[PDB]
DNA sequence: TGGGAGAAGGAGC
DNA sequence: GCTCCTTCTCCCATCCTCTCGAT
RNA sequence: AUCGAGAGG
C-alpha cells in the first residue's frame, strides 16, 4: 500500500522502544527485584549499536564491522522473535532463554 | 509391586571364565560351518562366543545360581527357537522370587522342592525372638526371575494348581494343569 | 499442659464424661442467668490436677 | 452447666432406646425381601413371643 | 588447600533440592522430577 | 445372552432390578457382570494380545489361543475374579483412564 | 511331618520371613549403599591421574561446620528442625576434603542404622 | 522462658543472651507457654 | 413407622479425606490485580479472580 | 489415639472398659468375642468401638518430651 | 445423599467421628543484606517501622513472638521482625487469611551462618463439615 | 514429538 | 511443460482449580 | 516474578 505499507518499511532503520508500562520492572518479595527481559534485550541493542558507532568512527577493519553488523541483527532479531529455525537462541544471565515480544504474543497464554 | 526388586550390580566376569571352563568356545576360534546346531552365549549383551550342547550348560549355570556361586540376581535366559544363550548381570533389571517345582520322581507327579519342614523352620525362627530368607535362597527354594527370564519358564498361580461334593459359589478356576 | 494429647483434645475428652444430673432441675441456663461465664447456682466448677510421679 | 442434647450430643444421657411394634408382620407395614422363603430368611424377633401368629 | 570443595556440595545440593538432574547450566538432562518432596500426608502415602 | 437369563429371573422386588426398570442407574450390562460374568476384556478395539512370546502371561502354554487363555471373564464380581482374570481386567481397564487424561485433548481441539 | 507339600496358606511365612529381611525400602537402601561403597571409589580411581593423581576415599559420619565452632556430629531430627542439610564429608587420599555426600536415612552412614527401638524413641525418630 | 530441647534450663535470654543453654550445649529452644489463662469449649 | 423397604446396614471403613471446603471456598470483590495486565491476579491465596 | 470416650453410633460410655478389656484379654486369657461381651457391649456399634481401636498414646508416651 | 453424596450422623460428630488436628509451621529467618548488616527479630514499633501489615501486633512479646497458647486468628501477626534499610522497613509474617488457631510451639533456632530464625507450629481441629469429602 | 500440511527443489520424459 | 517427484519445513496437541517448593 | 512438582473435578 501507497500509503500505509511499503516494501522500503520492511528493513529497520529507526526502531521504536515501547515505554516502561510495555516492560515494568516486576518487584516479588521485598528485596528480589529485576528488569524486564525486554529491558535487558534493549540494552543489548544499545551496547550492539554503540560498538558499531565505534567502530565506524574508528574505521575499523570491514571484518570486524561485518561480524559487529552480524551481532545487531542477530540481538534486534532475537528482541522481536527468539524462536527462529536452525540459530542458537539468546540467553538471560540466569541460562534461559528470553521472552521476544512473539513468545509474548503467542501461545495459550498469550495476550490475545 | 510388594515383591519386587531391582538388581543393584555384579562383576560379569566371574560368570565369563565360568563358561571358557564350562566349554564354550571363542568367538576367534568359530567357523559358522561345521556347528550348524550351536548356541549364541551372550553376556550382558555382548555376543562372547558360540557353545555346543546348551542344555548341560544351562543346568550348570542353573545349578551354580540355585547355590550361591552366582549371585541369585543374575538372570540367565536359554530361548531354543533362536539358539540363544542371554546371561545378564547389570543393574536396573526389576525382577521378583517365586518358589521351584522340580520333578520328584519319587512322590508320583512334580512337587514343589520347599516343603513344611523349612516353613516349621521360619516360623521357629520367627519365634525365637537363623533360617532367614537367604537360607531359602542359598537352597534352591525359591529363585529371582526378572520379566525377560519369565518368557522361559511356566508358573502355577497356587500349589494346589499343580496338583493332579463342588461348592457352586467358588470362583471358577480353570486348572489346565500343564 | 505437658502431656502428648492436645489441649482442645482433652477439653473434647472431659465434655463426653456423664456427670450426676439427678438434680439438674434446680440449676438455671446461663443464658437465663443473671451472671458471669461462672457461678454456683448456674455452673458447677471442677478442678483436675494431676502429675506423673 | 446445664444443657440439653440437641446443642450437643455430650448433654444426651440415653445411650440407646431400642423401639420396636408389631412383631409379627399383621399391619403389613413391611415387604420382607427375600430370595426363596420370606419366612425362613428373616428371624423371629423376641417379641414374636407375647403377640398369637 | 588448593581444592575447591564447594564444586562438589553445591552441586549436589543443588539437583538433589531442585530435581534438575544436572549443573544450574544445563536444561536438556532429565529435570524437574528426579528428587521430589517426600509425601508425609499418610504413611501409606 | 447370560445377563439377560439372570435379569428375566430376577424377582420383582430384587434392588438393582428397581432401579434399572426405572432408568435411575444401572443397566443390562451391569446386571450381567455383577450377577452373570463380567465377560471379555479388550484393550485398543482388540482383544489382549501376546506380550510375552506365544502367550498372555507367563501362566500358559505357548501357541494357547482359548478365550480364558487371552482374556475372557467367566466369572462375576459376585464370585471374584482369579489372578489372570484379575489382571486382563486390570488391563482392559486402564484403556478406560488412558482416554480420559489422553484422549480427552484430541476431542477438546474438535470443538475448538 | 517334614517333606509334606505345601498348602496355601502356609507361604505367607515365606513372604513373612521375605518382608523380614529385605523389608519395604531395600530397593532404595541397597542401590545407595551400593554407591557409597563400590561405585564411588571406581568414579574416584579412574583417569583421575593429572600427568595429581587422587586414591582412596573415605566417608564420614554426618556433620556439620558450625559457624565459627567446633564440627559436632548431625542427627537427622537436628537437620530438620534447623534446615540443615545431612551430608558427610569425603576425603581423597591424594586426604583432601572435596565435598560434602548427603546421605541417605537408615543407610550404612547413618547413625539410625545402628539404632534400636528404644535408642530411635531417645533420638526423636519414628520408629 | 525459654527450654532446650535437651534438658529444661527455663533461661531468661533477653537480648543480650542470645540464644543457647547452659547445662547442653543443643543449639533448639522452646519458649515456654503463655501465662495468660487459655479457655476452650469443650464440644 | 416401619419402612416398606430393609435397609442394607452395616460397619464399613471410610476414610477422610485432605479436601474440604473451607479451604476451597472462595469470592472476590475487586481485590488485587497484576502491573503487567492490570487484571485480577491468580490464586484463591492471592485474593484472584 | 487413647481411648474412643462414649460412642458415635449411640452415645454408651466405652472409655472405661478398656482396661478390663485387656485383663480379659490377658490375665483371663480370654478371646476378643467373649472378652467384650462380658464388659456389656451387646450392640454392634459399641463392639467395633472397642474392637477396632489402636492404642497410640503409649507409643506418644515413648518420647522424652 | 443423591448424586454420590452422603448423610453425616450429627451426634457422632459431635462424639468424635472423623475429627482431627492440623498442624501448620511458619518459618521466618533474618539475613545479613551485606557484609556488616544484620536484621532483627523484634517486636515492630508504630512509628519507626516504615510499612505494617494492618494486623493485630498486641500478641507478639518483647522478641517479636507469640508464646505458645495464644490464640490467633485471621490476619494477625504471628513472626514480627522489621528490616533496616540500606528508619527501618516491615518484614512480618502474619497468618493466612482464611486459617485460625492455637500457637502450639516456637521453636528458635541458629541458622549455619549464624543467623537467628523462628520456626511457629499453629494447632486446629477440623470438625467434619457439609461439603467435606469421604 | 508425532502426523500433516504445504512448500520446495529435482528428474524425467 | 508437466510431472510429479520425492524431500523438506511446519504448526499444532481440552477446560478450570488447588498446594508446595526452589531461585 | 520465574521454574518445577504433586493434586482435584
Ligand atoms: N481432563 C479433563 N478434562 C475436562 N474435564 C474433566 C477432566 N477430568 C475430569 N473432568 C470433569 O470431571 C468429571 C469427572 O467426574 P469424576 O472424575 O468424579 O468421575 P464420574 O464420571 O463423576 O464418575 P465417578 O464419580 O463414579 O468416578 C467430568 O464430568 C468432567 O467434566
Ligand atoms: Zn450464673
Ligand atoms: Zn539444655
Ligand atoms: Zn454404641
Amino acid at each position: 500500500n501507497e500509503v500505509f505499507s511499503r516494501p522500503e518499511w520492511m528493513i529497520l532503520t529507526c526502531l521504536p522502544v515501547p515505554p516502561p508500562p510495555v516492560r515494568p520492572s516486576i518487584s516479588f518479595n521485598e528485596s528480589q527485584r529485576g528488569e524486564d527481559d525486554l529491558t535487558f534485550k534493549l540494552a543489548d541493542i544499545l551496547k550492539a549499536n554503540i560498538s558499531l558507532e565505534t567502530l565506524e568512527h574508528n574505521g575499523a577493519p570491514h571484518h570486524a564491522i561485518e561480524e559487529a553488523e552480524s551481532l545487531l541483527q542477530f540481538h534486534v532479531a532475537t528482541y522481536m522473535d527468539n524462536d527462529i529455525a536452525g540459530q542458537p537462541q539468546a540467553l538471560q544471565k540466569s541460562g534461559r532463554p528470553v521472552k521476544s515480544i512473539r513468545a509474548r504474543l503467542k501461545g495459550k497464554e498469550g495476550r490475545i | 509391586s510388594l515383591m519386587s526388586c531391582i538388581s543393584v550390580g555384579t562383576d560379569p566376569m566371574p560368570i565369563i571364565t565360568f563358561l571358557s571352563e564350562w566349554g564354550m568356545e571363542p568367538l576367534e576360534d568359530y567357523v559358522p560351518h561345521q556347528s550348524p546346531d550351536a548356541t549364541r552365549v551372550f553376556v550382558n549383551g555382548v555376543w562372547h562366543g558360540v557353545h555346543r550342547n546348551p542344555a548341560r550348560l544351562m543346568e550348570t549355570l542353573r545349578t551354580l545360581r540355585r547355590k550361591g556361586d552366582i549371585n541369585p540376581e543374575v538372570s540367565m535366559i536359554r530361548d531354543i527357537r533362536e539358539k540363544e544363550l542371554k546371561i545378564f548381570t547389570d543393574a536396573g533389571r526389576v525382577y521378583r522370587p517365586l518358589f521351584i517345582v522340580e520333578d520328584d520322581e519319587s512322590l508320583g507327579h512334580k512337587e514343589l522342592k520347599v516343603r513344611k519342614g523349612h516353613i516349621a523352620k521360619l516360623m521357629a525362627t520367627e519365634y525365637q525372638d537363623e533360617y532367614t530368607w537367604s537360607s531359602l535362597l542359598n537352597e534352591g527354594l525359591v529363585e529371582y526371575i526378572d520379566a525377560e527370564e519369565e518368557e522361559s519358564i511356566l508358573i502355577a498361580m497356587q500349589p494346589e494348581d499343580l496338583e493332579p461334593d463342588v461348592d457352586p459359589a467358588k470362583r471358577i478356576r480353570v486348572s489346565h494343569h500343564a | 499442659n505437658t502431656t502428648v494429647l492436645a489441649d482442645e483434645f482433652i477439653a473434647h475428652r472431659l465434655g463426653l464424661i456423664p456427670l450426676q444430673s439427678m438434680d439438674i432441675e434446680q440449676l438455671e441456663y446461663s443464658r437465663d442467668c443473671f451472671c458471669e461465664d461462672h457461678c454456683d447456682k448456674c455452673s458447677v466448677v471442677l478442678t483436675l490436677q494431676a502429675f506423673g510421679e | 452447666k446445664k444443657g440439653i442434647a440437641k446443642e450437643h450430643a455430650k448433654w444426651g444421657p440415653a445411650a440407646a432406646i431400642e423401639f420396636e411394634y408389631d412383631p409379627w408382620n399383621k399391619l403389613k407395614h413391611t415387604d420382607y425381601w427375600y430370595e426363596q422363603d420370606s419366612a425362613k430368611e428373616w428371624p423371629q424377633s423376641k417379641n414374636c413371643e407375647y403377640e398369637d401368629p | 588447600l588448593a581444592i575447591n570443595a564447594k564444586t562438589i556440595t553445591s552441586g549436589l545440593k543443588y539437583a538433589l533440592a531442585t530435581g534438575n538432574w544436572g549443573e544450574q547450566k544445563k536444561a536438556m538432562s532429565s529435570r524437574a522430577g528426579v528428587s521430589q518432596v517426600l509425601n508425609r500426608y499418610t504413611y501409606s502415602s | 445372552k447370560a445377563g439377560r437369563l439372570a435379569e428375566v429371573n430376577l424377582k420383582d422386588l430384587n434392588n438393582v432390578k428397581q432401579m434399572v426398570m426405572a432408568g435411575s442407574k444401572g443397566s443390562f450390562i451391569n446386571i450381567a457382570q455383577m450377577s452373570a460374568c463380567v465377560g471379555q476384556q479388550s484393550v485398543e478395539g482388540k482383544r489382549i494380545a501376546f506380550g510375552f512370546v506365544d502367550r498372555t502371561l507367563p501362566h500358559f502354554s505357548k501357541d494357547d489361543y482359548s478365550p480364558e487363555s487371552k482374556g475372557f471373564v467367566e466369572n462375576s464380581y459376585l464370585r471374584g475374579l482369579t489372578p489372570q482374570e484379575f489382571f486382563f481386567h486390570a488391563m482392559g481397564g486402564r484403556e478406560g483412564l488412558i482416554d480420559t487424561a489422553v484422549k480427552t485433548a484430541e476431542t477438546g481441539y474438535i470443538q475448538r | 511331618d517334614e517333606s509334606a507339600p505345601i498348602t496355601a496358606e502356609d507361604s505367607w511365612a515365606v513372604i513373612s520371613a521375605f518382608f523380614r529381611e529385605k523389608g519395604l525400602v531395600s530397593q532404595q537402601l541397597d542401590s545407595f549403599n551400593q554407591f557409597v561403597d563400590y561405585t564411588l571409589q571406581d568414579i574416584i580411581c579412574e583417569d583421575s591421574t593429572l600427568i595429581i593423581s587422587f586414591g582412596k576415599i573415605y566417608v564420614t559420619k554426618p556433620m556439620v561446620n558450625e559457624s565459627d565452632g567446633v564440627t559436632h556430629a548431625l542427627y537427622p531430627q537436628e537437620a530438620r528442625l534447623r534446615n540443615l542439610t545431612y551430608s558427610s564429608g569425603l576425603f581423597v587420599d591424594v586426604k583432601v576434603f572435596i565435598g560434602r555426600l548427603p546421605i541417605m536415612l537408615r543407610s550404612k552412614n547413618c547413625y539410625l542404622s545402628e539404632a534400636t527401638e528404644s535408642d530411635l524413641y531417645k533420638l526423636k525418630e519414628c520408629p | 522462658k525459654y527450654i532446650c530441647a535437651e534438658c529444661s534450663s527455663k533461661l531468661s535470654l533477653s537480648r543480650t543472651d542470645a540464644v543457647r543453654c547452659k547445662d547442653c550445649g543443643h543449639r533448639i529452644l522452646l519458649k515456654a507457654r503463655t501465662k495468660r489463662l487459655v479457655q476452650f469449649e469443650a464440644r | 413407622k416401619k419402612l416398606m423397604a430393609q435397609i442394607f446396614f452395616g460397619p464399613t471403613y471410610y476414610q477422610r479425606l485432605r479436601h474440604m471446603v473451607d479451604d476451597k471456598i472462595h469470592a472476590r470483590a475487586r481485590g488485587p490485580m497484576q502491573v503487567l495486565t492490570r487484571q485480577p491476579v491468580e490464586g484463591r491465596s492471592r485474593d484472584g479472580g | 489415639m487413647i481411648v474412643p470416650v462414649r460412642c458415635f453410633s449411640c452415645g454408651k460410655v466405652v472409655g472405661d472398659k478398656w482396661e478390663s478389656y485387656l485383663n480379659l484379654l490377658q490375665e483371663d486369657e480370654l478371646d476378643e468375642g467373649t472378652a467384650l461381651s462380658r464388659l456389656g457391649l451387646k450392640r454392634y456399634c459399641c463392639r467395633r468401638m472397642i474392637l477396632t481401636h489402636v492404642d497410640l498414646i503409649e507409643k506418644f508416651l515413648r518420647y522424652n518430651p | 445423599n443423591q448424586e454420590d453424596s452422603m448423610i453425616m450422623n450429627q451426634s457422632s460428630i459431635d462424639r468424635g467421628l472423623f475429627r482431627s488436628l492440623f498442624f501448620r509451621s511458619y518459618m521466618d529467618q533474618e539475613k545479613k543484606y551485606g557484609m556488616s548488616i544484620t536484621e532483627t527479630f523484634e517486636k515492630p514499633q508504630r512509628t519507626n517501622t516504615l510499612r505494617m501489615k494492618h494486623g493485630t501486633y498486641d500478641k507478639l512479646d518483647d522478641d517479636g513472638l507469640i508464646a505458645p497458647g495464644v490464640r490467633v486468628s485471621g490476619e494477625d501477626v504471628i513472626i514480627g521482625k522489621t528490616t533496616p534499610i540500606s528508619s527501618k522497613r516491615d518484614a512480618s509474617t502474619p497468618l493466612r487469611s482464611t486459617e485460625n488457631g492455637i500457637v502450639d510451639q516456637v521453636l528458635v533456632t541458629t541458622n549455619q551462618d549464624g543467623l537467628k530464625f523462628v520456626k511457629v507450629r499453629v494447632r486446629t481441629t477440623k470438625i467434619p463439615q457439609i461439603g467435606d469429602k469421604f
